[PDB]
RNA sequence: CUCGUUAAGGAACUCGGCAAAAUGACCCCGUAACUUCGGGAGAAGGGGUGCUGACUUCGGUCAGCCGCAGUGAAUAGGCCC
RNA sequence: CGCGGUGCAUUAGCUAGUUGGUGAGGUAACGGCUCACCAAGGCCACGAUGCAUAGCCGACCUGAGAGGGUGAUCGGCCACACUGGGACUGAGACACGGCCCAGACUCCUACGGGAGGCAGCAGUAGGGAAUCUUCGGCAAUGGACGAAAGUCUGACCGAGCAACGCCGCGUGAGUGAAGAAGGUUUUCGGAUCGUAAAACUCUGUUGUUAGAGAAGAACAAGGACGUUAGUAACUGAACGUCCCCUGACGGUAUCUAACCAGAAAGCCACGGCUAACUACGUGCCAGCAGCCGCGGUAAUACGUAGGUGGCAAGCGUUGUCCGGAUUUAUUGGGCGUAAAGCGAGCGCAGGCGGUUUCUUAAGUCUGAUGUGAAAGCCCCCGGCUCAACCGGGGAGGGUCAUUGGAAACUGGGAGACUUGAGUGCAGAAGAGGAGAGUGGAAUUCCAUGUGUAGCGGUGAAAUGCGUAGAUAUAUGGAGGAACACCAGUGGCGAAGGCGGCUCUCUGGUCUGUAACUGACGCUGAGGCUCGAAAGCGUGGGGAGCAAACAGGAUUAGAUACCCUGGUAGUCCACGCCGUAAACGAUGAGUGCUAAGUGUUGGAGGGUUUCCGCCCUUCAGUGCUGCAGCAAACGCAUUAAGCACUCCGCCUGGGGAGUACGACCGCAAGGUUGAAACUCAAAGGAAUUGACGGGGGCCCGCACAAGCGGUGGAGCAUGUGGUUUAAUUCGAAGCAACG
RNA sequence: GCCUAAGGUGGGAUAGAUGAUUGGGGUGAAGUCGUAACAAGGUAGCCGUAUCGGAAGGUGCGGCUGGAUCACCUCCU
RNA sequence: GGAGGUAUGACAA
């Protein structure tokens, strides 16, 4: 471009955007908008507890939630590990992250933090799933 | 048109110099005869002489090779293209290849170099670098 | 039967707002969707209107006065989706 | 008051005390600050107005820097005090813990009436992913008041909670083996956990206990003296020197001594990117996963165990910012094929601009002066057992400001010149365009005769037409459309596009000429105009061709390809549409940069009887090709090379040229033009293979030419299913089945 | 008495949430229907437009080569 | 010698 483009229309950056626009937002029941917030984690109610079947090269029974957030998004995150306490009604803490099987799963479920009960006999990659030590 | 007679005249002397041709003569101004004559002056032209016609005085370059093969000059580069003009202050006077170089500069005190402005403590308009 | 008033409420009447009531003239402001760009439109919605002196450059205007009320009575659209 | 700092034009108009003036009033003060009167001005594409967002800054994080992002703690300016308004008091408010009023919200009442406003420090509820004790003292420092003691002070000093962060020390150290047991593994020999352990020697950072016990404190007042200038003179004021007393923290820091190795290490990862490997279980399930991707009976990728590696009182994970990302390229990118050159032109505004004298000094360069607070970054110092931290000093920081010079360059002004641009003279070419008419060939139809059974069409046929005279043949006539040869990577035009012939009107281009103007030019958003074919409106017309459609065929089907018919439409005039593989898939302008060859229109020259040939030169139009360019293909004086000016355009693929909005349109739909969500690719060029209902060459019981068989019967044998207690297992196109 | 906040009424503007129902879009190991494109993809393809049709797509008009094959002219080597 | 025009094939591996 000529410099005096430049001056006329200047340099427009790409735009950017977050894997997890769910968490970038909230909600007051005041005034009832959408407050942008940059939160790592929240809190939500699990809406449906279910398994899912993941893309082409893998084959399996990915369990997933459909959850309803403080800031009245509804959300799908995945259940990881081995096992778990949920169910529908049941409060649930999210944190963020793909799970690169199924699309529509931008979101993770955080063990050992609300109802979600700890890990069952994991050893390994502890904090991880979030069960205590075996003493 | 020649929006840039400058920049024309190093383009000129860069093509002669890819060709490898011995000469050459451009349509010239003042602007002109003070950088050939700097060229001379510091070792990148051979000589330079003067035509006087009507319509414009005719400037003719004698370029230089170390050989019938190897170049003096390799490249040149205008700066103040003019689309966006390269004023320049007395610690800003740019460096060209450490010295290997030369930047051509026009000051208060004239056309001169980026030695004698650094040395003078004087800046200006920069017009080109010569690598 | 033809008329006139009516407390509070106000269509609960009724097949159904039937009938009656309300609006109604003039000046000014302002006037939507839609549109065959002509209209819709007097949309809607509002305000003012009497008398007496000054004032205009002749209609506006200012001040004052009286009344519950000033097209003071009669005659003149109910409107919108 | 200058200047500066955020997004949208899918926000282009905004204002009316608004703009200015003459008066008057008003304020601490200027002034439309306010009222009247007079006038209609004023702001804006250098982005006004409107919408959204936001306290600004020093500074903080990152970065090579340019820059980006943030505005927490500390400091500065601003604004607010339940929401809105108004004043009073006062030097100072239109006042957090003041007044009045309106509103919302709550509280106490004896039910008559009152009262209140934590975004002060703590603290409660709620929200939330979540961020503190309803603590002590005014000893200090600071502030109000007071003559002073002193009173007040949730400012502030301190303490408390939180591994929230930065720094520091720990969690013992020495000796101790071809190496205890046990864990894991094993090639069953051994290997590793491992000098790690046990054992012996030492220590007490730390911890427990007991003693000693700082600074931070300066003071003020008070008791004493002394000096000054004021004194009629002493108290007294100011100044100096002694005495006097003052600590929440806290009996904490700190120091000493006694004692115990004793009470004090975990987190993540180990397929590659990335440092770090085996065993068992599991078997595309469980699960892993930042990306590539692991997992389907032998998983260094799941889970566990052992082992190792990186960090360490932390580790890991999410979320946010920067960088890498030159991935918005000023530094610092591109547009022939990958993303992208608007379809093309005419031109307002702006951007840029030939040579040159003089002038200025807006830009530019430059000296000095001032300021850029402190804290912070950085450099040198110094104190905290070092360090963090703390303090001192310095440095730097501004597209900063005043003054004072230069002026080379850009700009401003007064000129001057002709090369650029254009006018004039004379010539050249041309499907250049619009209007008008005219033509010969051919088809179709009609008429007249000849003549009579098929014509037409196909891979096959068939539908059809034809005995009522077909096709065909010969002579005319009507009607429409297009122009054989010439005709060519030839010509013109900005493009689209334009081929018969003549005439009317008209445009641009080229060559010389060197008379004339004398930089007048180029680009050109936004606008205006033109603009293939299809298509729309009105009315004509309609020969042939031909969507739709019909029928015949084909086909598994055939809403298609084939055939026979055939409507709109194709054509004319006007008005709309405004899209294209609108392509040289290459914007316009200018200049420079080997050569070769043809060719179109000219000009000049040297010959030639002219013709013609040759040399030079301009403007185009093709091919080859050097340099250079290019990812390559390819380009190369008709650049995609070197350069400069301007415009348009791109920032992964899809969603989507969609939606919303606006404009345009009779309508169809066009122009502008996203996001959500989704993938880790999409793509370009080229290479090797393979393939081809692609080509060429060749060969083979491959076909052809032939002979004899299988498939049909019966039996033998093998195979598949099926039955079976089992009908053992294997073999599955050629290449399993005597 | 002027000025005046709050308030009421009125018609508009603007931004958002919700909304029966509907439209296409994207993703999802082994569902269905054809086989449109890639070779001459078996009718060369694509671009624009119109029209048709279950669907890809087809047909007409115009354009392009980002078109394979055999047969002529012009050009260059 | 070369250029311009003149029917179907499960998913993963
Ligand atoms: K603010
Ligand atoms: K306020
Ligand atoms: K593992
Ligand atoms: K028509
Ligand atoms: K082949
Ligand atoms: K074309
Ligand atoms: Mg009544
Ligand atoms: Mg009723
Ligand atoms: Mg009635
Ligand atoms: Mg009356
Ligand atoms: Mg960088
Ligand atoms: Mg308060
Ligand atoms: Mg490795
Ligand atoms: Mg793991
Ligand atoms: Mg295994
Ligand atoms: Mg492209
Ligand atoms: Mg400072
Ligand atoms: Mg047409
Ligand atoms: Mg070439
Ligand atoms: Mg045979
Ligand atoms: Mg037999
Ligand atoms: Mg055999
Ligand atoms: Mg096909
Ligand atoms: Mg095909
Ligand atoms: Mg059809």
């Amino acid at each position: 471009p000529t410099i005096n483009q430049l001056v006329r229309k200047p340099r427009k950056s790409k735009v950017e955007k977050s894997d997890s626009p769910a968490l970038n937002k909230g909600y007051n029941s005041f005034k009832k908008t959408q407050t942008n917030v940059n939160s790592p984690q929240k809190r939500g109610v699990c809406t449906r507890v279910g398994t899912m079947t993941p893309k082409k090269p893998n084959s399996a029974l990915r369990k997933y939630a459909r959850v309803r957030l403080s800031n009245l998004i509804e959300v799908t995150a995945y259940i990881p590990g081995i096992g778990h306490n949920l169910q529908e009604h049941s409060v649930v803490l999210l944190r963020g992250g793909r799970v690169k099987d199924l699309p529509g799963v931008r979101y993770h479920i955080v063990r050992g933090a609300l109802d979600t009960a700890g890990v069952n006999d994991r050893k390994q990659s502890r904090s991880k799933y979030g069960t205590k030590r075996p003493k | 048109v020649m929006t840039d007679p400058i920049a024309d005249f190093l383009t000129r002397i860069r093509n002669a110099n890819m060709v490898k041709h011995e000469t050459l003569e451009v349509p010239a101004s003042k602007i002109k005869r003070d950088i050939a004559e700097i060229l001379k002056r510091e070792g990148f032209i051979r000589d330079v002489e003067y035509i006087e016609d009507d319509k414009q005085g005719v400037i003719r370059v004698f370029l230089k090779y170390g050989k019938n093969e190897e170049r003096v000059i390799t490249n040149l580069k205008r700066i103040s293209k003019p689309g966006l003009r390269a004023y320049v202050k007395a610690d800003e006077v740019p460096k060209v290849l450490n010295g290997l170089g030369i930047a051509i500069i026009s000051t208060s005190e004239g056309v001169i170099t980026d030695k004698e402005a650094r040395a003078k403590n004087i800046g200006g308009e920069v017009i080109a670098y010569v690598w």
